């Protein structure tokens, strides 16, 4: 390890270019992985705030269900006991001096709502704060809700269905926003499943209730592959540029070797010269990664943790380890008559 | 009363290409505890297969070779804790200095580096106070001199030096060899020295001279 | 470029290996770039299909325009003369046997559509062909649409607005659909804007209108970035692997350099390997990259053509050539004394 | 009567360091068609650097070097057309055939690599039908002899030799001086052959003696 720290002191500029690679590589992942991650909030952080146990759907001709496509009757929420329906939509809302487009979850009268959302369910319609301060609505104010006149309850905290934030409404007004008949759109069960499902009754875990949402599955998917393909590409940049420069020292290494140094001593300093050069690129692109997200996260969704950034980080380093060993193997093999040329 | 080194008919046999050839041949050499003992003889005739094969940098194919007070250890192992090497090239890392260049072996060897034995050891072979040069600062000497000394830190039996004055004019190659001569005398050293340039025999005690791999 | 070249037949390993990171690379460039321009078209195929010139919104609190919140109120249309009154609403569509959620787009009635879409606008509903197949619906049945029935009125290709395919209807039946007395979320210009607009409101060039979109600027823009960053990766990856390389062969180029090799000779060598190199691995990688999205094109968006998949590729090779040049300037610096004696 | 080289007064001083090094002091040396110029003297004597001057690797601090026949060109034209290097080591490239040790030479040349004077030379230099061959399968000996023959493609007027059989048992040395020899007279050669061994001065025309980078001459 003495040789090892000395060449990376007197040759700055070598490393500071592989180095920099590395913390490219790692500030692209580390920012990669923040936006999956704000994706998948995006999508799914009020399904996962109610924390349902399982999830009861309705599909068409047998196939796969679908958050698009579900409607629970009434029947159908009195056959499962101790459950309550949960409708979903997405419609316009508009103010007197605002309008969008948001997502519109019901529930009963009185259910209450997961502390991420806090309050309970009320007659009428909960905004998110937010919300409420674009349509410069104030609890109390008449709104169009999906193109009927609905009053504003309260407001709230914001969770998010397919990009939009979620408007929570008691099941009665929810049907009157979706012109429905039915009492939801899925069935929430918070306790394990004591009966048998139906025909065209389909249960799915927490995780499998995000694949039915449309947007979720396809982009998250998506997502992955491409950090998939990005710690791959780092391993094997660190491996490629590693073989050949340890074969660049092979002299230095036979001097030694020659000299007496054991092959756990080679392939300690080898390995350990990789290690602070990787540790140096990881860290200063995980560093550049949490501030450029910071700075980032309020224009584009992110979710910016310690496991966020550190989590792929010592991802992209253990890689880094792993494929030195394999393009440091070669110190060990270095024929000490080499130094006597 | 008790030698150092013992080469006992050794013969090494390397793969020349698509055949073998035998570079040395059937030697014989023993040197005792403060001798200097050259190597003499025309390039090729088997003196660095003799050197390499007292440094154990590779077995011989027939024969034995015996350094007493190393016995029972491997090979590399033989060369870290008994041999000191003066190579042929100053072999001086480039990113350390002068004074580094000696206390890596301390390092490589598990002990502390020892940074006033490097001082008093580069001054001992006329290079005092210059522990922090580098390689760039350092004559075609001075590298050859850090090479001895670096050779001298720690502290072996057995001292190598492969023809240490190839690169080095009239002056420079007798201060070497002045010096590889009195360092052998001053610490006890068993010291072979292969050369090219017979000026140099008035300063060994003994010598021998190789011709197609065989001693005589 | 002679040694240059065999030394690749000879050596194939070490090049096997910085080839894969470079078609990697490429491979993950390519699929993104034909990702983001699917993408766009899956935000703004509608709208690119009736093609107009100036689009005219309207906004509250002169924030920026959104397709979410414009209406045009029927008097506003008649100041704008020369124009039409364009509807985009997504809302639920309901069969007798399935359902799902759609756009919904509404134009005066009668107007002929883009040859894009072609037919003509008929008071009901025209249906993207693929929805009508899911929902086992026929010409002249009854579906729901955001709560109210009406009659299925034709099949129409398909284009796409915010990931969801476009429903073209009339502007009085898309009013009961989307439960407002505008005339229309937007009017479409094919002419110069020569009426002055009020304090709210705001005309567009076709682009601009796109940013009046919701997810369309956010997310091209992050995919637009991630490239940008793909591209400056493969840059440094060359730099980085090629100065490290060109400085293993300094005793080969040094040997020809004693033998009287002249610079441009050197230089033509190392370049010529290294441009072997990289077009080899762009290659494979593209080649690649194009059959994974032509086999993906089905189940998720990918807009693949030849110059969004050989424009990428050969950017790619372009920027690793200037990287090159940079790595193998010092060829040309290595003096023949090293070939005198041993390294 | 008209040499090929001329060396005159020529003296090289390197920065040793800190300080600087008088490597060749004064060299004075001429070498004519079909001489065999052998130049002798201890390791670290100036051999090489005369040698390196020789070869236009490096000018003189002072004094100049003319290669007749060459005048005009830069340092690296003079080399590619009018010299050829037998170095110490072998310098055999890696991934190239014995063959393509010569066929390289041409190709750095401007010329379309000519096979069959690549496989005469090899025979010349008694390698017949090996020009197949790749370093890992050319001995010590063989290594030297592809040497010989690339620095023979190019037809020099300079045949530069620096110690060729500094890794070779006697019976070898001798072939590859006795190859030296009979090449330099065979094609008119101006030879200069840098040795250490003093055995080998029987196949030289004339020897120079040196000592601390001075020529001795009487
Ligand atoms: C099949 C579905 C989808 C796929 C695949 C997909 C692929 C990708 C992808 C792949 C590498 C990346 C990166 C990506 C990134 C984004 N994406 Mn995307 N996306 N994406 C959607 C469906 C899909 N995306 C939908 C739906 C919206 C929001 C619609 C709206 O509000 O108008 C959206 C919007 C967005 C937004 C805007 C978020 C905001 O403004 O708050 C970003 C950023
Ligand atoms: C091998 C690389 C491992 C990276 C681990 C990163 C990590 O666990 O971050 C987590 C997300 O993981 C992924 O997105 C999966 C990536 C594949 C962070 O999860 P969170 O719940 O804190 O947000």
């Amino acid at each position: 390890m003495f040789l090892g720290i000395r060449d990376i002191r007197a040759a700055a500029g070598r490393f500071a270019l592989i180095a920099s690679v590395v913390g490219l590589i790692t500030l692209l992942i580390v920012m990669l992985t923040g936006l999956t991650q704000g994706l998948g909030k995006q999508n799914t952080s009020a399904i996962e705030a109610l924390a349902p146990h399982s999830v009861v759907f309705t599909t068409a001709g047998g196939s796969s269900p679908e958050f698009t496509s579900s409607e629970i009757s009434e029947q159908q929420a009195e056959r499962w006991k101790d459950s309550t329906p949960l409708g979903v939509s997405q419609t316009r809302i508009e103010s007197d001096q605002n309008a969008n487009t948001t997502a519109v979850m019901g529930l009963p009268e009185g259910t209450p709502l997961p502390d991420s959302v806090g309050g309970f369910i009320e007659q009428g319609a909960l905004l998110p704060a937010e919300l409420a301060d674009f349509l410069h609505v104030r609890a109390g104010d008449h709104i169009t809700l999906g193109g009927a006149t609905v009053t504003v309850a309260g407001t709230v905290k914001t969770e998010n269905y397919s990009h939009t934030p979620v408007v929570w409404v008691d099941t009665a007004t929810w049907q009157l926003v979706s012109h429905t008949k039915a009492v939801g759109t899925v069935l929430l069960l918070n306790q394990e499943p004591t009966i048998q499902p139906q025909d065209n009754e389909v249960v799915t875990d927490l995780k499998g209730a995000f694949q039915a949402m449309p947007a979720y599955k396809s982009e998250r998917s998506s997502l992955l592959s491409m950090q998939a393909f990005l710690y791959i590409i780092s391993a094997l940049v660190t491996v490629a540029f590693l073989t050949v420069w340890t074969l660049q020292r092979t002299r230095d290494i036979a001097v030694l070797a020659a000299l007496g140094a054991s092959k756990r001593y080679l392939l300690i300093d080898a390995l350990g010269q990789a290690a602070i050069i990787l540790a140096a690129g990881v860290a200063l692109g995980a560093g550049i990664g949490a501030l450029l997200g910071w700075l980032i996260a309020g224009s584009v969704p992110f979710s910016l943790g310690w496991v966020s950034v550190l989590g792929p980080a010592l991802g992209i380093w253990l890689l880094g380890l792993i494929g030195a060993t394999i393009a440091v193997r070669n110190v060990t093999k270095v024929d000490p008559q080499i130094a006597l040329g | 009363a008790a030698p150092v080194l013992s080469i006992t008919n050794a013969s090494v046999v390397y793969p020349d290409g698509i055949s073998t050839v035998t570079a040395l041949d059937s030697a014989n050499v023993e040197i005792f505890p403060g001798e200097l003992v050259a190597i003499v003889g025309e390039s090729g005739s088997g003196k660095s297969t003799l050197l390499s094969i007292a440094g154990f940098l590779q077995e011989p194919t027939s024969g034995t070779v015996t350094l007493h007070g190393a016995e029972g250890l491997d090979a590399t192992s033989t060369r870290r804790e008994h041999i000191g090497f003066v190579f042929q090239q100053p072999n001086l890392l480039g990113s350390l200095t002068a004074r580094e260049q000696l206390l890596i072996t301390d390092h490589l060897r598990g002990i502390k580096p020892r940074k006033d034995r490097a001082d008093e050891l580069l001054a001992r072979v006329g290079l005092k106070g210059l522990g922090g040069r580098r390689v760039a600062q350092l004559s075609g000497g001075q590298r050859q001199r850090v090479n001895i000394a670096r050779a001298l830190m720690g502290n072996p039996q057995l001292l190598l030096a492969d023809e240490p004055t190839s690169a080095l004019d009239a002056r420079l190659s007798k201060e070497i060899v002045e010096l590889l001569r009195d360092v052998t005398k001053e610490f006890a050293l068993a010291t072979l020295m292969v050369t090219h340039d017979r000026s140099q025999l008035a300063y060994a005690d003994r010598f021998v001279e190789m011709a197609d791999g065989k001693a005589l």
